[PDB]
């Protein structure tokens, strides 16, 4: 019974660890959604400025 | 090698030589070179390390730019600009994200603005030691949020609103806005799980104002959410309600030591707790 | 005698606390996702929408250019 | 009266509380008055008003055992009307009630003179209204007591 | 015995069945995240190439068509 | 400033001086600085808190790109104008999202109409709480996201389809999309362990309309899949058969508040163990 | 709504204007041709009709293909190659191909790794063929890895590996697992799952001889330690002790022990059982 217990004790201790590499990587995941959010308004915003301007010199 | 000399010996020529441009403008081409250089300038003060120069150059292109039809570029440079006089002094940033704010609001798009407003209650709490502000702001991207139908972003604004709230003894906006992400929270698949511990936040709140209040929402919450007669935050108010209805202090002390060995308490928790145990 | 039993009395709260850390994170996850995904549909919806206006600028400078 | 809303409030003095009669403000109605709180469209429970200074007009303040018995919470909106009795059928000729400790730090042994009681509780609130079901303290010499309406003789 | 052993066993079996599921579970968890987290960083570059691209596009035309 | 008054004062002005301008233009070039200026109008009264302004104001606009050249921007002011009418007049944001979804349709693209279905589908299902309109219209999001290759899409779609017509009594459609779904995760590695699920569904279905059909499918999963006899829906699937033979509603009660007690259940498998339990009773 | 009729009607009606306006040939009329074309295929499609809307989405290719433009015609190629996934998987595998052909000429990598990846699916899910599925897999990977894709090179890799031992190339699926095991192990990431890659090389080398397994088990442990502590390790060691004396009882008893405590899947169940029949004779 108490090897028992041991292999629980290492098992959980494993999926600790891989929670917490989980959730690290993740934070970086979610950053760089953040960024690539960040970029695309841009992107939006300056393509409708150029394709307006070139509609009305036309 | 990096030094900042030659960094910094470019960056302040570039400037006088675009100050030198745009002075003799008393047709609009030196006005958009003087921008440019000023772009320049500030990124060349900025890998200088030197913020507050890199801010001035931010915010003189951004003036210049705006002086032109083009806005939106100066909403780009003041944000910039905000950005980089994070450091130094936070009240020009506060001063341009407003503006910026104001400038986008105005375009029509409002969730850049929330972003803008987090920014904003952010370095009000970090820097300013203010929470009024801090508060109007939340609640401000709360309601942009909402206006949008983004339910998470609008649902962490309001408990961040709700707890600073319940810092400063307002219970009943806690109250409220921890039973409706309560409610809201109860019909998800994923959230679900988190319902209850909004609940025993705000059947906290409930003892502060009485006791009898927080025995009948504790009822309430009960039949509302069946799930929550197992949990173990019911189970300690109850011993709490029990061990304060015949002034009872020891066996207060006693449930709220076992509970704390199982789980680390928080600033908040342990506080109101000491507030209640206070209370009698 | 008294030795099994306290290793058995101690073998057990450490199993408890490591669930209870690992429900904490799980939980975390969960909304993180959530608000993570909510993110990635609104990133789909303005590509979607900046790709549509590329190809209708495109053909329409491309027709008056040919016609001039 | 006309059923308009009010609040509940705390008690404003210990002694007021002990005397089982809801306090209510000088400037609303004078004691000896009767009114049947509506809370539910079907919970209605009858309560006596007697005046004390202090207190903000327009709240009723009620003390722990009515709160309990009817349920209510501070700040919650509450429909009073007064009520009138029908001395041919209303009159009270005898009450049941079922006496309890309100403390268990109090218990003992001592024998009990149930008699001696009876009158003192005629001497407490003879006139006052009592409706079955009502939960109220009893204070016997340095002894604390619940009390609970069971049973109404005519 | 009786109860005793039976629960004993039955439980320490079926918590080690559980862990070894949840385990599973992580390391397919792990896997699919670092494809999707390499899938990300491959859209950063193309994003930066287009927004450069579309910036520098817009000015030199915009330039060239006024000054003719 | 904040001051609501003002912000409507000034929209209200703003919407007045569009249609003035508007009406003297009536009597191409104008109407484009029409549309902005309606556009501009209905984002005041959006920031007015005055929904029902701004989503008229958006379908003016959609009905101004109509009569010109455009569809792209007509449908983009139709979902705007949709989205503002959602909080206030349902009807009028469901005929924005129809119309919407047609033009979308007409261009081509299927994957915006297919989100837009789901969302016609969920207010139909939330306020006006009628469920064959929603059932239909999550067949049509299912039916598009399969053509276009998408699976977890469908599935969800097909599962909650199946769910629906299961609590209106139609237990062949959503026994048949069970099986499909329990198939189609029966051959992925990850969603495999949750595939034991679905077949318990069907499981339940099936007694609703036999108890002999019950214990088919159950000895169809289990040779199928072996690894679904160990879970612990087999074995209460079975314990309960047994009850049902021999008539004694005390076992099953019995067994069903066991395993009430060891987890809690949703309100559809309690509303189907009731039924079963009817139905058993009746046998008694 | 409409039913399939009407949109077959209409479908037919826009196919028969193409066609009359291309007879009369010349930009203008080929541009309007392929826009009839594709407006035709995506009523086909809406009306559910699988082969028809993939004809006019090869006819649309075809037709962006003889002018100046290309990537219109991949894209052609690609739609009709979808379309035709469930009409005929021939066609769809010519059309994907072609497109591949297409794409990889101007350098896009990526792209022609998933068509590929996608025609070895179409040839491993429905065709018997075993090789073609091997060999555009490995295309893939090796065009993945071309880009530095190392986490997204690794999957085909694997499954090559898995087909190849399931093919008796015990030795190519034996080098597939060694490396990706080596790989992976200095991922802090992979590290916990790439015992599970060991263990598989353990069983291949097993299939051919006892003593290779054992000098492979051996090997494996003094490289990777964790590896000797593992579960997998230890029935690979009470199966290599017990099969030299000619045990039948042991090997099956000891497998039947593994299984109960978790399931094993058919490629290991098949692989225990060609090791016992071929070696424990």
């Amino acid at each position: 019974s108490l090897e028992s217990t041991r292999r629980m004790l290492q098992l959980v201790e494993e999926s600790k660890d891989a929670g917490i590499r989980t959730l690290v990587m993740l934070d970086e995941q979610g950053e760089q959604l953040e960024r690539i959010e960040e970029g695309m308004d841009q992107i939006n915003k300056d393509m409708k400025e150029a394709e307006k301007n070139l509609t009305d010199l036309g | 090698g990096m030094d900042t000399s030659g960094k910094q010996a470019e960056a302040m020529a570039l400037l006088a030589e675009a100050e030198r441009k745009v002075k003799n403008s008393q047709g609009s081409s030196k006005i958009e070179e003087a921008c440019e250089i000023y772009a320049r300038a500030a990124n060349m003060f900025k890998m200088a390390k030197n913020w507050s120069a890199a801010g001035n150059a931010f915010c003189q292109a951004a003036q210049l730019h705006l002086q032109l039809q083009s806005k939106h570029d100066a909403a780009t440079c003041f944000v910039d600009a905000g950005n980089a006089f994070k450091k130094a002094d936070p009240q020009e940033a506060i001063n341009c994200l407003m503006r910026a704010i104001e400038i986008y609001t105005d375009m029509g798009r409002f969730t850049i603005a929330a972003k803008h407003h987090i920014s904003i209650a952010e370095i009000y709490e970090t820097e300013l030691v203010d929470v009024e502000k801090a508060i109007a702001h939340y609640e401000q991207s709360a309601d942009y949020y909402k206006g949008e139908e983004s339910n998470s972003s609008a649902n962490k604004c309001l408990l961040k609103v709700a707890g600073y709230a319940a810092q400063l003894e307002q219970y009943q906006k806690a109250i409220d806005i921890y039973e409706q992400v309560g409610t809201s929270a109860m019909d998800s698949p994923l959230l679900k799980y988190s319902a209850k511990d909004y609940f025993f936040k705000a059947a906290l709140c409930h003892f502060c104002i009485d006791m009898l209040n927080a025995k009948l929402a504790v009822q309430k919450y009960e039949e509302l959410f069946p799930a929550f007669s197992d949990s173990r935050e019911c189970k300690l108010m109850k011993k709490l309600l029990e061990a304060h209805e015949e002034q009872n202090v020891d066996s207060y002390t006693e449930s709220v030591k076992e509970y704390d060995s199982i789980s680390r308490l928080d600033q908040w928790l342990t506080t109101m707790l000491l507030r209640i145990k206070k209370t009698i | 005698a008294l030795s099994e039993i306290e290793t058995r009395h101690s073998e057990i709260i450490k199993l408890e606390n490591s669930i209870r850390e690992l429900h904490d994170m799980f939980m975390d996850m969960a909304m993180l996702v959530e608000s993570q995904g909510e993110m990635i549909d609104r990133i789909e919806y303005n590509v979607e929408h900046a790709v549509d206006y590329v190809e209708r600028a495109v053909s329409d400078t491309k027709k008056a250019v040919k016609y001039q | 009266m006309a059923g308009r809303s009010m609040q509940a409030a705390r008690c404003p003095t210990d002694e007021l509380s002990l005397s089982n009669c809801a306090v209510v403000s000088e400037k609303d109605y004078q004691s000896g008055q009767h009114v049947i709180v509506r809370t539910s469209p079907n919970h209605k429970y009858i309560f006596t008003l007697r005046t004390h200074p202090s207190v903000v007009p327009g709240s009723v303040a009620f003390s722990l055992p009515q709160r309990k018995w009817a349920g209510l919470s501070i700040g919650q909106e509450i429909e009073v009307a007064l009520y009138s009795f029908d001395k041919a059928k209303q009159c009270i000729g005898t009450m049941t009630i079922e006496i309890d400790f309100l403390q268990k730090k109090n218990i003992d042994s001592n024998p009990y003179d149930t008699d001696k009681m009876a009158a003192e509780f005629i001497q407490q609130f003879n006139n006052q209204a009592f409706s079955v079901g009502q939960q109220l303290v009893f204070s016997f010499n340095d002894k604390l007591f619940g009390l609970l309406v069971k049973d109404i003789e005519a």
